[PDB]
């Protein structure tokens, strides 16, 4: 997903996963901003260990 | 990593290259891109079906 | 030495997969990491798409 | 890869993985130096735990 | 280890022996080679298909 890929790149670069930072990467890609989808994405990502989730999975 | 997520994110939108997009996304992240890392990823990408590689999961 | 070779081969292979440095053996796996990690964010969370 | 094998030997020997040190092992092998490939390699290896990466992997 | 990586690196380039290369790579590392360790690795290597051993990964 463009939104999931944007989150993993933002964490790899060392920058926080928020609405501004996702919006700038999303705009550079050329994909239109949709308020509901990135708001939703930050909210799922809130309270998460990105590192611990990333590795297990079937 | 930065590079991997950036081209993946673009692939979801459906298009990618050196300056036009890869450089643009990482620059939108606020990070300075290493050219050698972009060049290596692109050279690897040529003649590959990204969708087929995804279809096995590993 | 076979065990050590295969383990050395895995160290190289590992380094290759994770690092993303695309001569012939590593490549298809390196692409997969950037997913492995996305598909993945879904499993813990509780947004459905 | 000659570049990946050069990195693991340099760490086993106890020497840092930089452009000079990779270049000397690469030259001893007889493989021509290419600036872009060892430069990406040092850059990819930057910020890494070589030890932690080396062990898991499917 | 030093020895393992050195012959592997050469194998990628496609060629190897006692003095000509094994000794040359480790010496390029800046390390003094133990002859007994080179001799043991070479003696083990004889009549082995390195590519086949790699094809199972362990």
């Amino acid at each position: 997903s463009a939104l999931s890929y944007a989150a993993l790149i933002l964490a790899d670069s060392e920058i926080e996963i928020s609405s501004e930072k996702l919006l700038t990467l999303t705009n550079a890609a050329n994909v239109p901003d949709e308020n509901i989808w990135a708001d939703i994405f930050a909210k799922a990502l809130d309270g998460q260990n990105l590192k611990d989730l990333l590795v297990n999975f079937s | 990593m930065k590079y991997l997520a950036a081209y993946l994110l673009l692939n979801a939108a459906g298009n990618t290259p050196d300056a036009t997009k890869i450089k643009a996304i990482l620059e939108s992240v606020g990070i300075e891109i290493e050219d050698e890392k972009v060049s290596s990823v692109l050279s690897a990408l040529e003649g590959k079906s990204v969708d087929e590689l995804i279809t096995e999961g590993n | 030495l076979v065990s050590h070779f295969v383990s050395a081969v895995s160290t190289i292979a590992s380094i290759s997969l994770a690092i993303g440095y695309p001569t012939l053996p590593s490549v298809g796996h390196t692409l997969i990491n950037n997913y492995k990690d996305l598909l993945a964010v879904a499993i813990a969370a509780s947004y459905h798409y």
